[PDB]
């Protein structure tokens, strides 16, 4: 309890920050290529694999929701599918 | 699942020592006891601790001032 | 001896309508918790100090002398053999806590010894019992006084109960206000 | 058949079943109930070792107490009787307490591993340095009733109350 | 597909929406009883079920207090552990 | 209303069916008393024997009574009661589980709370450093910087004290479940075979006759049922007690040899010296 | 039980008797060191040496350790399978609901 | 049927107990007992009848859980959401086109 | 530890099987029957049956009962009740519409739940 | 036999080997091995599991709030 | 001659742990139901599990009749009796608009 919550976190900070940075990079590259190829997942399969490998599911869901919202904004769609998504605020 | 008594020591292995009553000659060690006014001050401190931590129930705060 | 009877119904109301609890009510409850927890330590201290006023030197040496604090682990023969344990070795085996030091000082203090039994124990339990009960009682009194001056739903309920009203009537009187001001009734 | 003794049997009967016969009882037949117990001993603690008290040592101590001698002579005679009794019990095979279940005197402490100096596997106590002629009574005593069946601890929640 | 993960809406919003759904299910019973031409005493026997369901949803909403923000709760959030910042003893606070 | 928290309990035939289980105990009059006497005196020797003995006797006879009421007096609960898992876990197993803790709870509690002060047990512990380690540091082991994890250590040590009382619980649950499965599955299988036979014979009325006999088949099935269920109850009781021995009662082995007394008519006292 | 029990017993005996060997080797003078003088003022040492005392002090020590830290230990064990799990944002109280003027 | 023999349908009724009302009446009886007897706070009566209730209420009111229990706020089964790329987006656009 | 207890004969097992065989012999003693009025249909081979020659014992014990021998037969008419009702049901004519709308204990009926 | 937390002793005060002998190595090696050992085995395992799950704890609930932006 | 067997049941109970055993059994069974079986089975919010064919097969001697719903109408009659004894307004609950813990 005490080591896990008062000595572990400064030691696990950088190992996690690097993972976060890598996930953000892979997310940005993947969604950039999706913006290029008109939301097609056939050419950018390597970046899709990197996105699924590095970023975890709980992060992938938030990024998918954010991209749905972005596509609503730029007019690509209307009334994006938010059936099973966190409706927090 | 779980252990057994056959796989452990007894209640006689632990707690094996029977009783032996020690006695000591009186040289005068329990004589000339000082601090005769100790318990008076202890009781005073106890009552003081109880008084500072006292709180009377004041229901008049619930009076219909409005 | 009268605040707990109202605090029962007030606590039932709070448990039901806990959504209507503010931060200051939470802090009041936390303060009552703090007083309750310190009351245990105060009771233990009072028990020790009271029972020590009726303990003979043998009853204290039972708690200081490592001959008696070692009866679980060590043979009694190790203490009968002179030189088995050295002086420094016997010294490290003695208890060092504040109760042991209090008793060590209390050897040379005059007191009123009694035979080891129920009276020597009651002379600690009675002060400890009174300390615990009175501290918790005054804590509940402080809790009610703090609730009454609190401009909240629970303060209103506590006030309505202190007037001398029934639990059901006070719940209805306060919920009539909750529906209008808080919830915004249709 | 596992707990009672066959020698305290008639005394047990006379003490507990004499309301059947109507005969009086002899108290010595109740003292025979102590045969269920072990031998009650008294270890006097000295600066060297504990010594078991005996009728002879107690008689000598009572005699010295009755003579009303100076303490320089009183302590000398007491320690003489004490060393005599020490030698006597060392010849007997040690005190009775060394070979009684639940009690015991530890032997010399062992030397562990590299601390063992060849054949000397033990580390005697400090008092081994003291010569035996300086044997003095510490004024401390240890009563050992050896009540294996009579002790009030094993009585129970009910027998004590009654 | 499916996944085991976090609840979508918060507890407060979940209880609020549940109460609204039971409100609707009770309003429908009441409107139907009115269409059938039932009085108050008959309307009670009709829609007491939905009334109790609404009342239970309301009880659930009132019983749950959303948590207050403080240093311990924030540290537990960083640690991502379920933590009560109103307990000095934890599971033993139940007995003390 | 909000404050009304409603509970639905379920209730059936309990009173008159439980009364006769106890009224039958005067007829049986503890016929199992000798068997449990023999076994308890095999497994333990103490002053508190009779206590545990009585417990087991009561438990056992109740089981026996229910079994016969389950076999013969077929009404209402007496049929289900042996087919229910709650009866086998709480109505037979829990009492046998808590019996030694209710008879020897003092010693077991003291033992358990001493084992939280975990230490290595040495035979012929004539060592001196062992004592200093046990008193100063608390244990033989190195306890340096274990307080750093005390929050877990405490609870883990608690299990470390009761781990050698846990297989008793496991065996109780296991044999309760075993008896439940045995009764249920054997009744179901027997009834299923019977129903298949009735289907074969109802469609062929040349065979829809008392082909074995009115009493022959019934007498044979009676003997089979009683023999099997008596064997199972004997297994349950005997194994429960053997596991009680091997799991809970070997802790209480304290053999004291008889030491002869010599100073009967005279006792040394504080006044003999002082 | 497992057949590795004598292995664990050998290792336990190893650590125990090696600590005892060290205590014999260093000999007297432990009371003059700073470690002893600090442990005399250390509540961990008070608790640990009070645990083994007689008079129910084992029960007192166990129950005290439970009431103080064992509850947090139970919570810690419960939280091992919670750290890895996706949890939603904490719906922090807006501290707006509950206020009501007195009358 | 054999399963019919493994059934207990000897039930009689459903006992309905409003534990809230029963708890309220119990608390009222405790208050009445403590008032009629004019018992002080240091009494074992007052202690037994007040302290545990007050303690449990204070514990249940002081609790500030950052998250609700396991199977109430997380660890819940949820159907996978539609992604904003690939086949799901194409199906969404096709639905929008067909509907309109 | 080394109590040296002599063997207790009461802990032996040398009476249970004799006692059970004594009970079985008492049972079989009531199977003794006179030659007059004796008849037992043997198998087609000519060898005896199993249940056949052990009916006289059972009914000689039924003779000694007091209540069961006059009560336990009252559940037997129920057997013939089933024998008759089963044959009544084997060919009972029923409405097709009710059987298709309300089939008894048929699977996949949503009104039942499955 | 082979009880738990139990060990016999010979005339020299030394532990008798139940399965394996480790008293041939010098005192220095034993002190090196046992200076960091304790009377606790499974708690360290549970602690390493907890540290692994803490290193691999989830922070989505912080991402939703914007603490990583 | 005095005996607690014939003159005091209390001292007889106190002097015999095999008389404490059934009482502890009873208390433990009731505690088990209180902790585990009470809220999961007997509460109104948890009483429809008795309609489950897997966890409560043939609790009504048949599969549960959902078209009939005896539980619903029984409990509805009882709630209606509660409402009539309390004189609560049925439609007062529908006039409520709960807020949200914003932010
Ligand atoms: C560092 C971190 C802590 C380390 C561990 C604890 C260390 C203490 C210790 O125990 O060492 C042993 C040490 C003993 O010394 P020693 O010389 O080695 O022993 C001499 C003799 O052997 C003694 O012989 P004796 O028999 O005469 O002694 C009497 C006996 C006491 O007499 C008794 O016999 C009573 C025994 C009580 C048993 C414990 C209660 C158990 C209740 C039942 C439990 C049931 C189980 C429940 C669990 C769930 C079950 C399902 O002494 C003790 O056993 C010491 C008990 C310590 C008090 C603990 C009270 C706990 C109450 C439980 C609630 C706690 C709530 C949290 C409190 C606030 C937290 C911050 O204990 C003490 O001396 C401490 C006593 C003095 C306490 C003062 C505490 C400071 C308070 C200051 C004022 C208030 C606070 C002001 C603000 C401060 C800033 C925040
Ligand atoms: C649920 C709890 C709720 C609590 C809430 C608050 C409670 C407040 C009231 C409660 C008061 C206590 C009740 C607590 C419940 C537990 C009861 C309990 O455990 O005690 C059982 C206890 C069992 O006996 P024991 O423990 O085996 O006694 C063995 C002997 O001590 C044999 O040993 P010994 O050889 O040392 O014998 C010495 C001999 C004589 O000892 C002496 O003479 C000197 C001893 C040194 C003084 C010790 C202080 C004693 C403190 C007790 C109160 C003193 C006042 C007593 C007189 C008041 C009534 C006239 O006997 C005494 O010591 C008797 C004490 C009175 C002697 C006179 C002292 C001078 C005054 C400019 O029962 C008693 O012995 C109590 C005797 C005192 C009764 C007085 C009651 C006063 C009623 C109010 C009057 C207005
Ligand atoms: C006990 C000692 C006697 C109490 C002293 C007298 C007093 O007034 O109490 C002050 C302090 C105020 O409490 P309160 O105002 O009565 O309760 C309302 C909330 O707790 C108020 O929440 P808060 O944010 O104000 O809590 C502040 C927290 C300090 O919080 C932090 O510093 C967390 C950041 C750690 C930095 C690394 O406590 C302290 O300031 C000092 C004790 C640590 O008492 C405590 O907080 C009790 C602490 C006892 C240990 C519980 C765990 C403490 C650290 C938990 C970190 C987050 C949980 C991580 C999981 C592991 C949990 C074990
Ligand atoms: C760092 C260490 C560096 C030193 C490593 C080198 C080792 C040198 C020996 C030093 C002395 C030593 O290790 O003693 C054992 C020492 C402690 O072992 P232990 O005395 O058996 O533990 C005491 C209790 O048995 C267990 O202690 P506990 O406190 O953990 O017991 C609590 C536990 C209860 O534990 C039990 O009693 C077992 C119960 C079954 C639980 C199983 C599931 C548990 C998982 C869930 C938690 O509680 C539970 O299991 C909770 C279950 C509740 C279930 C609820 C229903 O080991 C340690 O110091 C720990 C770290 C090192 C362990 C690995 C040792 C290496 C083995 C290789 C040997 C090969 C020969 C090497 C020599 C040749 C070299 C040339
Ligand atoms: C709890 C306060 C104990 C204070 C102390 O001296 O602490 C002393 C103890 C060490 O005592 P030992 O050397 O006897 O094992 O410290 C610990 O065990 C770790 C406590 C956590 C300290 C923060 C890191
Ligand atoms: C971190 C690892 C956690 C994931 C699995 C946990 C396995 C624990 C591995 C530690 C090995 C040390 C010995 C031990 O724990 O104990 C290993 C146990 C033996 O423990 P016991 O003898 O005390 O029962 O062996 C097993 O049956 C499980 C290990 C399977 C490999
Ligand atoms: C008080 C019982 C009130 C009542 O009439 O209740 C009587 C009912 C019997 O009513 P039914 O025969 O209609 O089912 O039985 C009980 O409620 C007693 C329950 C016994 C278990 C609790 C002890
Ligand atoms: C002793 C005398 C008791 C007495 O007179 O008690 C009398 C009180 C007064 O009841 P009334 O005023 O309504 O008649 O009874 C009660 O309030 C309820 C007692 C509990 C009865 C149900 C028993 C099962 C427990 C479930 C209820 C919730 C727990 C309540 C705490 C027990
Ligand atoms: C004959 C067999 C049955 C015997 C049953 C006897 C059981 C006796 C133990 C009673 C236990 C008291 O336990 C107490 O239960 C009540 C409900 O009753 C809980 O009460 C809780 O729920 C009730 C309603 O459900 C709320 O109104 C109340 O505000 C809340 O605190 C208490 O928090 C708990 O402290
Ligand atoms: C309580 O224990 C008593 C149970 O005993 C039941 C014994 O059941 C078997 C009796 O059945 C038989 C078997 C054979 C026979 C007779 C056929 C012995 C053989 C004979 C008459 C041809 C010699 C009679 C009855």
């Amino acid at each position: 309890s005490l080591p896990t919550f008062f000595l572990a976190p400064p030691l696990t900070e950088p190992f996690r920050a690097r993972h976060r940075r890598k996930c953000i990079e892979k997310k940005d590259t993947f969604f950039q290529c999706l913006d290029k190829n008109k939301n097609e997942t056939e050419p950018c399969e390597v970046e899709a694999s990197g996105y699924s490998q590095e970023c975890p599911d709980s992060w992938r869901r938030y990024f998918n929701e954010q991209r749905w919202k972005a596509l609503e904004l730029k007019g690509e769609v209307k009334h994006a599918n938010l059936k099973n998504t966190q409706q927090h605020f | 699942m779980g252990g057994k008594a056959s796989e452990a020591v007894t209640i006689a292995f632990r707690f094996p020592h029977r009783t032996t009553f020690l006695v000591k000659q009186n040289v005068g060690q329990k004589l000339n006891k000082g601090h005769q006014t100790f318990w008076q001050l202890v009781a005073g401190g106890w009552l003081f601790f109880l008084l500072i931590n006292r709180t009377s129930f004041k229901p008049k705060l619930a009076a219909p001032k409005v | 001896t009268h605040a707990e009877l109202h605090l029962f119904d007030l606590d039932e109301f709070m448990q039901t309508y806990k959504r209507l609890q503010t931060r200051q009510d939470w802090l009041i409850e936390n303060k009552c918790k703090k007083s309750r927890l310190f009351s245990y330590v105060a009771a233990v201290i009072a028990f020790t100090v009271g029972k020590s006023a009726t303990m003979s030197d043998e009853a204290i040496l039972a708690k200081i002398d490592p001959y008696v604090t070692s009866e679980v682990r060590v043979q009694r023969g190790a203490w009968w053999r002179s030189g088995y344990f050295t002086k420094e070795e016997v010294e490290m085996m003695t208890p060092k806590g504040p109760i042991a030091r209090y008793y060590k000082f209390l050897l040379g203090v005059r007191r009123f010894p009694l035979k080891h039994g129920a009276l020597s124990w009651a002379c600690g339990f009675v002060p400890a019992w009174l300390t615990f009960t009175s501290l918790n009682h005054w804590a509940q009194n402080r809790r009610l006084n703090r609730y009454l001056t609190q401009e909240s739903v629970f303060g209103e309920m506590a006030r309505e109960l202190v007037r001398g009203k029934t639990a059901d009537e006070a719940t209805t009187s306060v919920m009539a206000r909750v529906e209008k001001e808080i919830l915004g009734v249709h | 058949h596992r707990l009672m003794l066959d020698e305290v049997t008639e005394s047990y009967k006379e003490i507990f079943y004499s309301h059947y016969t109507g005969q009086l009882r002899d108290v010595r037949k109740c003292a025979h109930l102590r045969l269920y117990d072990g031998t009650s001993t008294v270890l006097l603690l000295t600066n060297k070792e504990p010594v078991e008290l005996t009728s002879e040592l107690l008689q000598k101590w009572n005699a010295i107490k009755a003579a009303k001698l100076s303490p320089e002579e009183e302590k000398k005679a007491r320690n003489e009787a004490l060393i005599e009794a020490y030698k006597e019990q060392e010849l007997h095979g040690g005190p009775h307490v060394k070979h009684m279940q639940g009690y015991g005197i530890p032997a010399d402490t062992p030397l562990l591993g590299e601390n063992a100096k060849g054949d000397q596997y033990t580390q005697p106590p400090e008092s081994a340095s003291i010569p035996l002629e300086q044997l003095e009574w510490t004024g401390d005593t240890v009563f050992i009733p050896a009540e294996y069946r009579t002790e009030m601890e094993d009585w129970g929640r009910e027998l004590t109350k009654l | 597909s499916s996944y085991t993960g976090a609840a979508l809406a918060p507890k407060s919003e979940r209880l609020r929406l549940a109460f609204e759904e039971k409100q609707k299910d009770h309003q429908k019973c009441i409107e139907e009883a009115k269409g059938k031409g039932l009085k108050k005493d008959e309307l009670i026997d009709a829609c007491a079920w939905t009334h109790r369901k609404t009342i239970l949803a309301l009880k659930d909403w009132f019983a749950y207090r959303p948590p207050f923000q403080d240093r311990r709760s924030k540290w537990a959030e960083y640690c991502s552990i379920r933590h009560d910042s109103g307990s000095w003893l934890g599971w033993s606070q139940k007995f003390f | 209303m909000l404050n009304s928290n409603i509970y639905i309990i379920i209730y059936g035939g309990i009173i008159m069916y439980s009364i006769m289980i106890i009224i039958q105990m005067f007829l049986y009059n503890f016929s199992n008393k000798i068997y449990i006497e023999v076994e308890i005196n095999k497994y333990i020797l103490s002053k508190n024997n009779i206590d545990i003995y009585w417990i087991i006797c009561n438990c056992t006879i109740i089981i026996i009574i229910t079994t016969l009421n389950h076999i013969i007096n077929k009404i209402g609960i007496y049929n289900m009661i042996e087919y229910n898992i709650c009866y086998w876990l709480i109505g037979t197993g829990l009492g046998l589980y808590i019996s030694p803790f209710i008879v020897f709870g003092y010693k077991f509690f003291v033992y358990i709370m001493d084992l939280n002060n975990y230490s290595l047990n040495i035979y012929h512990n004539n060592n001196k450093m062992n004592d200093i380690q046990q008193i100063y540091n608390g244990t033989n082991y190195n306890d340096t910087m274990i307080f750093f994890i005390k929050d877990i250590n405490n609870i883990f040590t608690i299990y470390r004290s009761i781990n050698f009382f846990m297989n008793w619980l496991y065996q109780m649950i296991y044999y309760g479940v075993r008896m439940w499965l045995v009764f249920v599955l054997h009744s179901f299988s027997l009834g299923s075979f019977g129903e298949l036979i009735t289907v074969i014979t109802d469609n062929n009325l040349i065979f829809n006759v008392f082909y074995i006999g009115l009493l022959g088949l019934g007498f044979i099935l009676y003997l089979i049922v009683i023999f099997y269920l008596g064997i199972q109850i004997y297994v349950y009781i005997s194994f429960s007690l053997s596991f009680l021995h091997s799991t809970i009662l070997l802790f209480l082995v304290n053999y004291i040899p008889h030491y002869n007394n010599k100073s009967i008519f005279n006792t040394f006292t504080n006044k003999s010296i002082y | 039980s497992s057949p590795l029990v004598p292995v664990w017993n050998d290792l336990r005996a190893l650590q125990v008797f090696t600590s005892q060997e060290y205590m014999q080797k260093r000999g007297p003078g432990f009371t003059n060191t700073l470690e002893y003088k600090l442990s005399c003022l250390n509540p961990v040492k008070w608790y640990d040496m009070m645990k083994v005392m007689p008079g129910g002090k084992a029960f007192v020590g166990t129950a005290l350790g439970l009431a103080l830290f064992g509850g947090w230990g139970v919570e810690f064990v419960k939280n091992i399978s919670v750290m890895t799990k996706e949890k939603p944002p904490i719906d922090w109280n807006n501290e707006k609901l509950g206020h009501l003027t007195r009358s | 049927s054999p399963n019919e023999h493994l059934m207990f349908f000897d039930f009689s009724s459903w006992l309905l107990v409003d534990f809230g009302k029963r708890w309220e009446r119990w608390v009222s009886f405790k208050k009445s007992f403590l008032t009629t007897t004019r018992s002080p706070y240091w009494s074992p009566q007052f202690f037994l009848l007040t302290f545990f209730q007050l303690r449990n209420s204070n514990v249940k009111l002081c609790e500030n859980w950052n998250w609700a229990p396991k199977g109430d706020d997380f660890n819940l089964l949820h159907n996978s959401a539609a992604e904003p790329f690939g086949r799901d987006l194409k199906a969404h656009l096709e639905r929008e086109a067909g509907a309109k | 530890a080394a109590p040296a207890e002599k063997p207790d004969p009461a802990l032996d097992a040398t009476k249970a099987l004799p006692k059970a065989l004594e009970e079985v012999e008492f049972f079989q003693s009531y199977a003794v029957r006179r030659k007059t009025g004796f008849h037992l249909f043997n198998r087609a081979t000519g060898s005896p049956t199993i249940v056949g020659p052990m009916f006289y014992n059972l009914y000689n014990f039924v003779r000694i009962g007091r209540v069961s021998k006059y009560v336990c037969w009252l559940s037997l008419p129920l057997v013939f009740q089933r024998m008759w009702m089963k044959n009544r049901a084997t060919g009972m004519e029923y409405d097709i519409d009710l059987e298709n709308y309300a089939p008894f204990e048929a699977k996949k009926n949503p009104m039942h739940g499955h | 036999g082979e009880l738990s937390e139990y060990v016999e002793v010979n005339e020299k005060g030394m532990p008798k080997p139940q399965a394996l002998s480790l008293w041939n190595m010098p005192y220095a090696k034993r002190r090196a091995l046992t200076k960091f050992a304790r009377g606790v085995r499974w708690q360290f395992i549970v602690l390493f599991i907890a540290l692994y799950n803490f290193k691999n704890r989830d922070d989505s609930h912080l991402l939703r709030r914007g603490a990583y932006n | 001659v005095y005996t607690n067997w014939q003159s005091s049941y209390t001292r007889l109970f106190v002097s015999k742990p095999w008389m404490w055993h059934p009482l502890a059994w009873m208390t433990l069974s009731v505690g088990i139901w209180w902790k585990f079986g009470k809220e999961s089975l007997c509460n109104e919010r948890s009483f429809y599990i008795h309609t489950h064919p897997k966890w409560a097969p043939h609790k009504f001697h048949t599969v549960y009749n959902w078209s009939r719903d005896p539980i619903k109408w029984t409990l509805a009659e009882q709630y209606a009796s509660i409402i009539r004894n309390t004189n609560t307004d049925i439609e007062a609950v529908l006039k409520i608009k709960l807020p949200a813990n914003a932010n």
